[PDB]
C-alpha cells in the first residue's frame, strides 16, 4: 500500500507514516470480485475514490488503490513473490488432503485472522474454490463476524471445557520430563 | 553317503550363514524400523 500509494503521488517513509497508512489498509481497503472489471471500473469513474484525513488535517484520495492492495493475497505476482494466491495455497492444500475427507474439507472453510476482515475477501474465495474445486464438491466459505478473534475464542472455550483439565502440563510433569513434555502433552 | 552328505552340508552352511547375516539385515532395518514405530508411537500420542 506504501508503494502504490507513492507511486500514485503520496509519499510515507517514515515508520510513524507507515502507521497511518496501515490504518489506511484497515478502513478503506477491501477484496474485489472481480479484479479486472474493478479495475475497468476504477479507470473508467470516480465512484470508488474516498476521502482519508491524516493526522495534520490534509484530505488525500485513495483510488484503486483500495482493491489493488488486498490483491497481492491472491496474485503476490503484484509484490513479486513466486508463490500461489491464498485460495490456491487451499486448494492445494485440500488435494494434498485424502480424498474422503476433501468434501469436508470444501464444506468447512473457515477464514481466520485478522488479514481476513477485508469486505468481500469471502465471496472471491468462495468464487475462486468453486472454480477450482471439482463441480461435485459443495463449497462453503466460513466468515464468522468476529474472526479477527477466533483464535482466542478457541482458545477460552478449549480452557473452559471440562474435559480438557486433563490435558493441562503440570509444574509436576515439567520438572520429571522437561521443558520435552511439550512435545508429549501439546498437539 | 557321506560325499553327499559334505555336498549338502556345504549348501545348506552357506544357506544357514546367508540367513544370519540376512536377519541380521532385517534386524538393522529393524532398528532403524524400531525409531519409525516410535515415531509411529509419537504420531498415536498425538491421534489420541
Amino acid at each position: 500500500l506504501m508503494k502504490i500509494l507513492t507511486e500514485r503521488g503520496y509519499s510515507f517513509t517514515t515508520t510513524a507514516e507507515r502507521e497511518i497508512v496501515r490504518d489506511i489498509k484497515e478502513k478503506l481497503c477491501y477484496v474485489a470480485l472481480d479484479f479486472e472489471q474493478e479495475m475497468a471500473t476504477a479507470a473508467s469513474s470516480s465512484s470508488l475514490e474516498k476521502s482519508y484525513e491524516l493526522p495534520d488535517g490534509q484530505v488525500i484520495t485513495i483510488g484503486n488503490e483500495r482493491f489493488r492492495c488486498p490483491e497481492a493475497l491472491f496474485q503476490p505476482s503484484f509484490l513479486g513473490m513466486e508463490s500461489c494466491g491464498i485460495h490456491e495455497t487451499t486448494f492445494n492444500s485440500i488435494m494434498k488432503c485424502d480424498v474422503d475427507i476433501r468434501k469436508d474439507l470444501y464444506a468447512n472453510t473457515v477464514l481466520s485472522g485478522g488479514t481476513t476482515m477485508y469486505p468481500g475477501i469471502a465471496d472471491r474465495m468462495q468464487k475462486e474454490i468453486t472454480a477450482l474445486a471439482p463441480s461435485t464438491m459443495k463449497i462453503k466459505i466460513i466468515a464468522p463476524p468476529e474472526r479477527k478473534y477466533s483464535v482466542w475464542i478457541g482458545g477460552s472455550i478449549l480452557a473452559s471445557l471440562s474435559t480438557f483439565q486433563q490435558m493441562w502440563i503440570s509444574k509436576q510433569e515439567y520438572d520429571e520430563s522437561g521443558p520435552s513434555i511439550v512435545h508429549r502433552k501439546c498437539f | 553317503w557321506l560325499s553327499a552328505d559334505f555336498a549338502q552340508e556345504r549348501r545348506w552352511k552357506r544357506g544357514v550363514a546367508r540367513k544370519v547375516v540376512r536377519m541380521v539385515i532385517r534386524h538393522h532395518e529393524e532398528q532403524r524400523q524400531k525409531e519409525e514405530r516410535a515415531r509411529r508411537e509419537e504420531q498415536a500420542k498425538l491421534r489420541r
